[PDB]
């Protein structure tokens, strides 16, 4: 286990020896062994479609913040996008509902059925692409050229990954919050909250903490 | 055994087998043994990437050599600055992917692909080749290597940091310091902000 | 926000009652005294319990497709047809 | 063996190995055997410190009537500061931790690290820090401690005398020799219940906040 | 003490505890939110 | 046996007299399981500690007040004075950042009382036998008890856990004399002790006008 959520507590015995473990399910979510299985799969989705999209807004936000680049912010750059795209926004979506339920069903199937998708005509021809490793969550082939995966740090690399996967999908749900209530960009927000931290939080943004259900902002107060 | 801090315990993992190997590692960074190797090749390739580069900072008559090393991009040239990115980009792909092949298999890559005649000799350590790359055979010196390859790293480091700061070339900070170093270092420039 | 999400948030709450309601249950049904635990609550189990059922519909599904969520028809009473 | 209260009863964990045992300590600070060689270290280096610090006020009053001891940082021969400050920290910082480590790990601190130690005693360095001995070691070792707790006493009495009048010692002193009965702290301060008259501390509030230490609390 | 806490567990003293804090946490949320009619 | 707390009644037989400030009191029979009175002791000392803190904090600033030295604000005021002071820092903030700090504090204390001894494990920053702990609501060690007073003698263990029971009990009853007091007079408590002693024949609840509303 890579250690102890809360100190002292007794962690449950399923969770021993999966990666990135900290013995943390005090819903039981994990109880039983298949779903153990299918959320181990969705949090490393989850983790890397996060890792991925906060990526491509901090790393433009950085340079934007550097000076490099001038790209949109994040909660617009949508609007501009789409008038500049040559394909119109319906058949954007067409296509993404077309490709993502063809690679959603095919790694599904490869979650039910271990290395059935690269079994000898699964595929056309090109099976060989997705022959999976037997982990689940983890399938190799075209999704590791450069073959790190047999190499000996891949056990580090595995809790290298959801941790990061984690903060990741803290990061881009505090981008979203940040957004919904400062109405600026989260390099923004970090400047603010570096020139005063201690009036710049989320006590101070005024949707956070609702007045009604706070009375004693209104009355404690200069 | 010699250590950065005498009177102190020592890690287990770290008994002097490596060159440079004073017990220094307080936050425990590379204990499986992966790790250490490949922090290992990490500091021979940094520290000697930083070795020249802290000669090539300090050692810069003529137009070229009169700009600032963090502002010596802005200089012309005969080709535009990304042609001469990808070009230095593939020479290094070249190098580095024979370089990462010996540091996976040990002695893989040792042979001339042109030259089947010409080959580096057996033996060879990931971080330190024969061969061509020893023209001289000068091979003690390891330590001497690893401590003027730290030295380095924190040389460039301060480069990297005085020219941030202060905003100065490493010359214009070490005048400052001599001219009354009780005033100039890094107390009182960043204290008057 | 008139009736949809007033929707969700009722049947949220309300699976959530239920389920804590039937792990109670359950958990009683395991002791050697089950009907003294139904009039005279494990408090301390019972707040357990409680907090559990916010992840009530996952858990709940897991039975449904493992088959655990509902009892066999040959095990049940039923009167002479 | 000497009491600090004589025909009473030393503890039981103050055996009398250290020098100037008398068997005081009814708090008990002591009565762990790691925290009382730490505490014996600590004693050690307050009391030489001590020692130093009422010999250079006591010099300073002398040489230079004309600076407060308290003030004598105005009168030090502007950024120049930080960087004296700077020196202080690496030297003390350097010889601290080799002192520390001599605590710790004792006989691992006792050879150069240039270019050697006796073995020594740990809070006792010898070598060439006690080139010439004009006694007995238990002797003047007692003699140490002795001159190093009047020190330290005397140093609280300087700060003190310091903050209730705003002079030196040896102005201080003279002061009292001028008038014995109305310079004592009976003399000037009296609380009885119903009214209190604490004196005032001359020392300003700031110049740098510098309060007069517990003034609220003074009788 | 565990005769008395056996007691405050029986069937209407843990009804009582209960309906009092869920319509004391009624009340309290329409006195802090007063008319709510729509989310 | 040892002194009770009503002299010729017998002592609640569920205290035995280990328990430190042990006379025998508990007329409800509050403590009559032995894990609820635990977890009572350590309510007990939680509050005392606590108490005495806050007790020297109201009045050697009064005191000090008192004097003239400083300006310091009454108990009942200090809140109200240092958000007028302190516009840039909020309350919410300053509520979250106490609420963060005594919720980590709390609930390793929280989950050594449910596991003595757990917290030792070395997952916060190293620290093992400083967070093993001594007894129930003794932690001592080398962090808590830096001065190494538990850690001399067993006698003086038990001397101090008597002064620090009977003296956190006597501060609780002074903070309960604090808030009546400050409801009957709107002064502070050494405000209220210079007026007794000033004229005590007259000063008295008696004469504060709401102790007796006639
Ligand atoms: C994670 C997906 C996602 C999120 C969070 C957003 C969020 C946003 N977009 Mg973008 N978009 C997203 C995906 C896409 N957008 C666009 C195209 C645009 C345009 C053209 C514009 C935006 C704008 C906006 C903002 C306007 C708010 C809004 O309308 O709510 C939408 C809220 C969402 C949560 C997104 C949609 C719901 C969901 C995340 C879609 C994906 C769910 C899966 C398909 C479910 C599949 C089920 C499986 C199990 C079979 C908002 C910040 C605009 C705005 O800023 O106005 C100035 C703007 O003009 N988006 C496309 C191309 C088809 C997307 C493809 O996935
Ligand atoms: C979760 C992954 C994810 C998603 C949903 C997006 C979404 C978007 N990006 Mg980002 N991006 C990502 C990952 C992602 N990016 C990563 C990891 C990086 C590297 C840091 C970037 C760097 C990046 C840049 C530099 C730009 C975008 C732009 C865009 C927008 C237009 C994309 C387009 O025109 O398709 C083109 C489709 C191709 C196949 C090519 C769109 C809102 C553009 C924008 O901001 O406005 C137009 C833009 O200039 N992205
Ligand atoms: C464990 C609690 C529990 C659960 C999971 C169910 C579930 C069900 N009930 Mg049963 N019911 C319960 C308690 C419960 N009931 C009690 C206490 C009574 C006596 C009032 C009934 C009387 C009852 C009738 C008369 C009918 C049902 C029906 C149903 C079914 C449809 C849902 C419904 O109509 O809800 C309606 C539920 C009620 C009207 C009573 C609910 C009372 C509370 C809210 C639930 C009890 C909570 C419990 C005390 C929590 C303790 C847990 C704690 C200690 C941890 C479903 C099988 C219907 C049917 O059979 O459908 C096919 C039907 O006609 N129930
Ligand atoms: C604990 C040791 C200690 C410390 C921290 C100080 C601190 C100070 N002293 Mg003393 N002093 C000491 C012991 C100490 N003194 C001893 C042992 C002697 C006798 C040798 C003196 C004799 C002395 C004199 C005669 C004077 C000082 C002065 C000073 C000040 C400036 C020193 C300087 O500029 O030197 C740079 C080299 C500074 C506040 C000077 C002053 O400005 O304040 C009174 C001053 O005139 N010191
Ligand atoms: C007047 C106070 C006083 C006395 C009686 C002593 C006495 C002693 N010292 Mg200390 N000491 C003092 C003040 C004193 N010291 C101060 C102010 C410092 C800081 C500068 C020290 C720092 C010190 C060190 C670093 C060492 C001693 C050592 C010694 C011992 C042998 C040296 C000697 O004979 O000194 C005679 C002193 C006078 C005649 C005056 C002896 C127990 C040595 C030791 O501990 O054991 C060999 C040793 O290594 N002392
Ligand atoms: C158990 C249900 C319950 C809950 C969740 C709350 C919740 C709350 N009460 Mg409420 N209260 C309750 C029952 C409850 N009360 C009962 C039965 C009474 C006596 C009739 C009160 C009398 C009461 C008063 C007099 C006050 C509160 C206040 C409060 C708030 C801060 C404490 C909080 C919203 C305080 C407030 O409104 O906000 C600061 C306040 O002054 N309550
Ligand atoms: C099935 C019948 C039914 C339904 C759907 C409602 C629905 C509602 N009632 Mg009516 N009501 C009913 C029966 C019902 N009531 C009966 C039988 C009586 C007589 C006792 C009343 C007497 C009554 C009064 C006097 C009031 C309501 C109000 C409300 C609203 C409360 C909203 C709320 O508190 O949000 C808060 C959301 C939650 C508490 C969700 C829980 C979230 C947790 C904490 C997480 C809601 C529209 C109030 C409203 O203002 O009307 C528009 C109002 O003042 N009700
Ligand atoms: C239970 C313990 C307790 C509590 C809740 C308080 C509460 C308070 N005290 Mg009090 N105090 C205490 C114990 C306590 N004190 C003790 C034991 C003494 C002696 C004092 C002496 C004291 C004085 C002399 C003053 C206060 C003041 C204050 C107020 C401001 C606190 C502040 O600014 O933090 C200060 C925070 C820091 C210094 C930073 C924290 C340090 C970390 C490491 C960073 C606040 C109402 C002030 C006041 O009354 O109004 C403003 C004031 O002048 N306290
Ligand atoms: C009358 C006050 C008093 C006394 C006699 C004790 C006594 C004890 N405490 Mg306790 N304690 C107190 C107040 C006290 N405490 C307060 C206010 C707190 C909260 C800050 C604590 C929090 C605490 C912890 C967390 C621990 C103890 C422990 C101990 C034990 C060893 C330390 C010791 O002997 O201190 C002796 C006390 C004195 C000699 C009196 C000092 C009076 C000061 C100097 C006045 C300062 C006033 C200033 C304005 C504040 C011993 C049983 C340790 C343990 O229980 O051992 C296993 C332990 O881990 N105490
Ligand atoms: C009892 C208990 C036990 C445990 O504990 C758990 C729990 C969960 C709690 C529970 C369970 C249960 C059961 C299983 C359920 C199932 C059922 C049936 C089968 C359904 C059908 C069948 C159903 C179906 C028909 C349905 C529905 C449909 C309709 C149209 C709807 C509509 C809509 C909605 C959307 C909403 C909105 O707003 C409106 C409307 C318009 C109204």
């Amino acid at each position: 286990k890579a250690g102890n959520w809360l100190p002292g507590s007794k962690t449950p015995a399923y969770l021993e020896d999966l990666p990135g473990s900290y013995g943390f399910d005090p819903l039981k979510l994990g109880e039983d062994p298949a779903s153990l299985k299918w959320y181990v799969q969705s949090e490393l989705v989850h983790s890397r479609f996060a890792m991925a999209a906060v990526a491509g807004i901090l790393i433009p936000e950085v340079l934007k913040a550097f000076g490099a680049v001038n790209l949109p912010v994040w909660y617009e750059a949508g609007k501009y996008a789409q008038e500049s795209s040559p394909i119109p926004f319906n058949t954007l979506i067409a296509l993404e509902i077309f490709a993502f339920n063809f690679v959603e069903i095919k790694r599904w199937q490869d979650f039910k059925k271990p290395g059935s998708q690269g079994e000898e005509g699964s595929f056309v021809g090109l099976e060989g692409f997705f022959k999976g490793t037997g982990e689940n969550g983890y399938p190799g082939g075209v999704f590791d050229p450069l073959g790190l995966s047999k190499g000996p740090g891949y056990e580090a690399m595995k809790l290298r990954e959801i941790k990061n996967g984690r903060l990741a999908m803290l990061a881009f749900i505090g981008f979203a919050s940040q957004y919904l209530a400062t109405g600026k960009g989260p390099i923004e927000n970090l400047l603010d909250h570096l020139s005063n931290p201690l009036a710049n939080n989320f006590t101070t943004n005024g949707t956070s903490l609702p007045a009604q259900a706070h009375p004693l902002l209104s009355v404690l107060k200069p | 055994r010699a250590s950065w801090l005498p009177g102190s315990e020592i890690p287990s993992y770290l008994k002097g087998e490596l060159p440079g190997d004073f017990g220094f590692d307080p936050l425990r960074l590379g204990e499986d043994p992966a790790a250490l190797k490949w922090y290992q090749q990490a500091e021979l390739q940094n520290g000697r990437w930083a070795m020249l580069a802290a000669a090539g900072i300090l050692f810069v008559g003529g137009p070229a050599a009169a700009t600032p090393w963090f502002k010596a991009s802005d200089f012309t040239y005969f080709a535009p600055t990304s042609t001469l990115f990808i070009v230095e980009l593939l020479l290094f792909a070249w190098v580095e992917v024979r370089r990462y092949q010996d540091m996976v298999k040990p002695g893989s890559t040792n042979q001339d692909p042109i030259f089947s005649q010409y080959s580096l000799p057996s033996g060879n350590e990931p971080g330190y080749p024969g061969g061509i790359f020893d023209p001289l055979g000068y091979s003690e010196l390891k330590l001497k290597e690893i401590k003027n390859a730290r030295l380095a790293m924190l040389a460039v480091l301060g480069f990297f940091v005085q020219a941030k700061t202060t905003g100065k070339t490493p010359l214009d900070s070490l005048s400052s310091h001599l001219a009354d170093p009780w005033s100039n270092n890094v107390f009182g420039i960043e204290h008057a902000r | 926000g008139e009736t949809l999400i007033p929707t969700v948030g009722f049947l949220y709450i309300a699976g959530w009652i239920g389920t804590a309601g039937r792990d109670y249950l359950i958990a009683s049904k395991g002791e050697a005294k089950p009907r003294e635990k139904e009039y005279i609550i494990d408090v301390p189990l019972a707040l357990k319990i409680s907090a559990q059922g916010a992840g009530w519909p996952f858990r709940v599904i897991r039975e449904l497709q493992k088959g655990t969520l509902l009892e066999k028809d040959s095990n049940i009473t039923v009167s002479p047809r | 063996r000497a009491l600090w209260l004589p025909g009473g009863d030393a503890p039981a964990h103050l055996d009398g190995s250290l020098p100037g045992d008398f068997g005081f300590d009814p708090l008990g600070l002591g009565a762990d055997p790691e925290r009382l060689a730490w505490f014996a270290e600590s004693e050690r280096v307050h009391a030489r410190w001590a020692m130093l610090a009422v010999a250079g006020i006591a010099v300073q009053e002398v040489v230079r009537p004309d600076v407060f001891w308290y003030e004598a940082a105005l009168k030090s021969p502007p950024a120049a500061i930080l960087g004296l400050v700077a020196f202080e920290l690496f030297a003390m910082h350097f010889v601290e931790v080799r002192r520390a480590y001599d605590f710790k790990n004792p006989g691992s601190q006792d050879q150069d690290p240039i270019f050697k130690l006796p073995k020594h005693e740990v809070g006792y360095p010898g070598g060439i820090f006690a080139p010439v001995i004009p006694g007995d070691l238990a002797e003047l070792k007692l003699k140490e401690i002795k001159n190093g707790r009047l020190a330290m006493l005397a140093f609280a009495g300087f700060v003190m005398q310091a903050q209730v009048t705003g002079k030196g010692p040896l102005a201080s002193l003279g002061d009292h020799l001028s008038n014995p009965i109305g310079t004592t702290i009976f003399s000037k301060a009296v609380v009885i219940p119903g009214q209190a008259i604490v004196p005032p501390c001359m020392i300003p509030s700031s110049v740098i906040p510098t309060p007069c230490f517990l003034s609220g609390l003074w009788p | 003490m565990k005769n008395f806490t056996t007691y405050l567990s029986t069937a209407p003293v843990v009804a009582l505890i209960w309906f009092t804090f869920t319509a004391g946490l009624l009340i309290e949320i329409n006195r802090f939110f007063p008319d709510p009619l729509v989310f | 046996d040892r002194q009770v707390w009503f002299p010729g009644n017998a002592p609640a037989p569920h205290l035995d007299g280990s328990l430190p400030g042990d006379f025998g009191f508990d007329p409800l029979s509050l403590g009559s399981d032995p894990q609820l009175l635990k977890w009572f002791q350590q309510a007990e000392l939680v509050h005392g500690r606590t108490a005495m803190t806050a007790v020297a904090g109201i009045l050697f600033p009064a005191v000090a007040t008192k004097a003239g030295v400083v300006n310091i604000p009454q108990w009942y005021d200090a809140g109200s004075v240092w958000v007028q002071n302190n516009p840039n820092f909020p309350f919410a903030a300053l509520l979250f950042i106490q609420i963060i700090l005594t919720g980590w504090v709390e609930t390793k204390r929280w989950l050594d009382f449910k596991n003595p001894g757990s917290q030792a494990d070395g997952s916060f920053l190293g620290v093992t036998d400083d967070f093993k702990g001594v007894a129930n609501g003794y932690p001592g060690g080398k962090l808590f008890d830096p001065f190494g007073l538990s850690r001399g003698s067993e006698g003086q263990l038990q001397k101090y856990q008597e002064n620090e029971i009977k003296n956190g009990r006597l501060a609780m009853v002074a903070f309960l004399g604090f808030i009546a007091q400050h409801a009957a007079t709107g002064k502070g408590p050494i405000d209220n002790l210079a007026d007794h002693l000033a004229n005590p024949t007259a000063v008295t609840f008696a004469t504060n006008g709401v102790s007796l509303p006639f």
